[PDB]
RNA sequence: CGACACAGGUGGUCAGGUAGAGAAUACCAGGCGCUUGAGAGAACUCGGGUGAAGGAACUAGGCAAAAUGGUGCCGUAACU
RNA sequence: UAUCGACGGCGGUGUUUGGCACCUCGAUGUCGGCUCAUCACAUCCUGGGGCUGAAGUAGGUCCCAAGGGUAUGGCUGUUC
RNA sequence: GGGGGCUGCUCCUAGUACGAGAGGACCGGAGUGGACGCAUCACUGGUGUUCGGGUUGUCAGCCAUGGCACUGCCCGGUAGCUAAAUGCGGAGAGAUAAGUGCUGAAAGCAUCUAAGCACGAAACUUGCCCCGAGAUGAGUUCUCCCGAAGGAACGUUGAAGACGACGACGUUGAUAGGCCGGGUGUGUAAGCGCAGCAAUGCGUUGAGCUAACCGGUACUAAUGAACCGAGGUCUUGACCA
């Protein structure tokens, strides 16, 4: 169980005697069904999924390990009915977040940030924007600049612009676990989580405390 | 666009008007037969319409004869459907849809007062 | 309470907010902010009306202290780098919460004068 | 600030009014903030004793009317513009009073005199 | 009359119907509803309103828009 | 022979100008600006180097290299 | 298949190395600024014919309270969306050119080369983010299925959407409305008393009215029934019986 899944609710807080006041994002932690996990590799650098344990597969679980001791083994995710889960598919594959999750540990989650359509190139990839009386020019969310040299009226494919996104995976380390509580079995993740809510977020044992 | 607000079928004004009338219809005759978001929002021109024009007092009717240009369901809505409504909180008048009419395709139910 | 305001009353908790501000109400601030080597006294500073704040985190408001240049600013009561407040001139009136004025404006008969 | 602007003087030599021509290393449409050192050349003086009216010297932004903020999240704005005219030596106001409070990161790290003949600090 | 049930053109009388300086808005009398429809809270284009701070820096030119703008008192330059 | 470099000699490019006039001559709206997209290099730097009349610092000249950056304003419609 | 990171300032190192003096560095490790890039707003700030107030004409006899100029005009202005707002945007690893060298001949010496070999560029590849089974080496997994598995049509609404979709729910329901409460916006009510000659000035009222949020609560509103509808193809690669 490298670690456990849940789906974002939403923000509150719960203030500590220890530490002090700070926000908490609820995040719904429960039963899943995990049938088999799929391992990938890391042939150089594009991943390609080495083989899957079904609920009894010893054939598959020797090459999964090995190629850890070699640290070849990309993530790893799992055929699941709900969420993910590790040594979860050997038991079973039938398990709740209470045997998995303790409190007041650190955790690494990652998620997909929160379609926009198309943005400005401020909003979009956080570009600064036109602080002075440039701002004052009512130029606020612009570049002012597509690219040098007129001619070319060519832009740079560097030369930064405006385009899609929506539809960026960041994970956040260090994320203290305040508790696991709520109407369901959820965790309270100190500070806030990458992803919107109902979003897919995954806990991981923090890699450096 | 923004949360579900109000609903101007046609503009601003056709959208207080309309209200009033096809307000004072379901008080003239316990039936009324409009469209889809026909008397839903007509459904509100009535209660409020009825409270503030539940006891009788002064200032009360005096905002019956305000949304309702008319001194016979205006009265009629006192001393009848009201005492007639006497411990019952909403519900005043509501209704269930109908298969749309001919003419112009539109569903439309029949207020009714109950 | 609420998922609302059920996660904000500890967190610059609802420390009794001094009766006033109040419209016209001047009433001097307080402090403990360092900024610089940590060992800042107290201070002093006039106000005005330009009410402001919420119900969880509200704020003094516009403080609007005629000393110096002019004035402007405020910190948010509660909050970590505050004490206790007081009292000064009682009440008059025109609209608090939103009292423009008072600045663009601010002579003798003119200040402390709606 | 921009170039052609007119803001007021905090120093006792001789200047009321300057207007703003250019900025030291700013190359934007119309710019010169808080601690920016800008070429000006005063209007309303003494035409007398050392040609003031008319000349161009150098000065140092102290006060402006755009809303800064800090890192508490609180904004600050003053009413109108204010600068200080300093001369060859190196950062060092012709003047002999300050009129007017300056800001923190404009003294410890930068300047060390300036916060000297400060009187107000915020 | 204009090839058309063409928002074009075409003389006289009613200029005391009721509130303002007035044959200026609102409203009796009288006349009329003969200037194609139905359903979500886009981009773009036609008219228009409001926009922080600066404010003609736009432009051939302040074009456009805006400002002033009722009445009474005080007071009113060069020039002729 | 750091650098500058005549006389003379031998070439490349074809952006200039001149020439010829072989082609078009059964019509592809002007100049400048603006807006927007791609390409190139005779690199002005950044990077790595050679020389110096290279102490250091700051420069001058030259080599490899274009990956990125090479971008703006005041007067003038004006391209010097 | 698509993509960027460029530059500057400051501190430590030095007022030291170097230099008669004047003058005046460097490698490296850090903090920050300007500029250019996906989002998000709690904080600061900008919007509002929801709403509240003032006021002109006119009508309801006056008052009160209202209609009309499709907010009469004027004043102020909440939510969302936004910005002069806020959080985030590596390092590292690999390979040649110029060039620096190794071993070493042709010329038994020498030589970076001629065979071989050790190193060596912001750029290149990768990392990272985004798109992507029509990714033509055209994917993987599990289950169901060849006369009944499964699937389309509908109804009530959107964390959706520019006409052909997407997503949620359909009584094993809270999805929407009503009611109540919670959370909010305005500012002193009707009436009467004494107010007062009156406008409207007072007292009773720090009183009413209102909402495009949330919760509780099914009370109301989510049937019936029809129908699109292929049926374990052929040759062969092994095992089971």
């Amino acid at each position: 169980m490298i670690g456990l899944v849940g789906k974002k609710v939403g923000m509150t807080r719960i203030f500590t005697e220890d530490g002090v006041s700070i926000p908490v994002t609820v995040i719904e932690v429960e039963a899943n069904r995990v049938t088999q996990v799929k391992d990938l590799a890391n042939d150089g650098y594009r991943a390609i999924q080495v083989t899957t344990g079904a609920k009894k597969a010893n054939r598959v679980t020797k090459p999964e390990a090995g190629h850890f001791a070699k640290a070849g083994v990309e993530a790893g995710r799992g055929l699941w009915e709900f969420r993910l889960a590790e040594g979860e598919e050997f038991t079973v594959g039938q398990s709740i977040s209470v045997e998995l999750f303790a409190d007041v540990k650190k955790v690494d989650v990652t998620g997909t940030s929160k379609g926009k359509g198309f943005a400005g190139t401020v909003k979009r990839w956080n570009f600064r924007t036109q602080d002075a009386t440039h701002g004052n020019s009512l130029s606020h969310r612009v570049p002012g600049s597509i690219g040098q040299n007129q001619t070319p009226g060519k832009v740079f494919k560097g030369k930064k612009m405006a385009g899609q996104m929506g539809n960026e995976r960041v994970t956040v380390q260090s994320l203290d676990v305040v508790r696991v509580d709520a109407e369901r079995n959820l965790l309270l993740v100190k500070g806030a989580v990458p992803g919107a809510t109902g979003s897919d977020l995954i806990v991981k044992p923090a890699v450096k405390a | 666009h923004r949360k579900s607000g109000r609903q101007l079928n046609r503009n601003s004004s056709h959208r207080q008007a309309m209200f009033r009338n096809m307000a004072g219809s379901l008080v003239r005759h316990e039936i009324i037969k409009t469209t889809l978001p026909k008397a839903k929002e007509l459904r509100r021109v009535v209660e409020p319409l009825i409270t503030l024009a539940k006891t009788d007092s002064v200032a009360n009717r005096r905002l019956a004869f305000a949304r309702t240009r008319d001194n016979e369901i205006v009265a009629k809505l006192f001393n009848e459907l009201g005492p007639r409504f006497a411990s019952r909180a909403g519900g005043y008048t509501r209704i269930l849809k109908c298969g749309f009419r001919a003419g112009d395709n539109a569903p439309m139910a029949y207020i009714e007062l109950v | 309470s609420n998922i609302i305001k059920q996660l904000e009353q500890e967190q610059m908790k609802q420390d009794v907010p001094s009766f006033r501000p109040g419209d016209t109400v001047e009433v001097k601030v307080w402090v403990v902010e360092g900024s610089k080597k940590r060992l800042q006294a107290f201070e002093g500073v006039v106000i005005a009306i330009r009410n402001r704040g919420l119900h969880s985190a509200f704020t003094v408001r516009k403080i609007s202290n005629g000393e110096g240049v002019e004035r402007v600013f405020q910190t948010h009561s509660p909050v970590v780098d505050s004490i206790s407040v007081k009292r000064r001139g009682a009440v008059r009136k025109a609209k608090l919460y939103y009292l423009r004025e008072r600045t663009g404006k601010a002579a003798r008969i003119k200040e402390r004068l709606n | 600030i921009q170039e052609q602007t007119m803001l007021n003087v905090a120093d006792n030599s001789g200047a009321r009014r300057v207007m703003c021509i250019k900025v030291l290393g700013g190359s934007h449409r119309r710019y010169a903030g808080v601690g920016d050192i800008i070429k000006i050349t005063i209007k309303e003086a003494i035409p007398r004793g050392k040609v003031k009216k008319g000349d161009v010297l150098k000065a140092v932004v102290v006060r402006t009317k755009k809303g800064v903020r800090r890192p508490d999240g609180s904004v600050i704005r003053f009413d109108g513009n204010a600068c200080v005219l300093l001369n060859n030596n190196s950062e060092q106001p012709i003047g002999t009073r300050i009129f007017g409070p300056v800001t923190r990161e404009l003294r410890s790290e930068k300047f060390m005199k300036i916060i000297s003949l400060a009187p107000e600090v915020l």
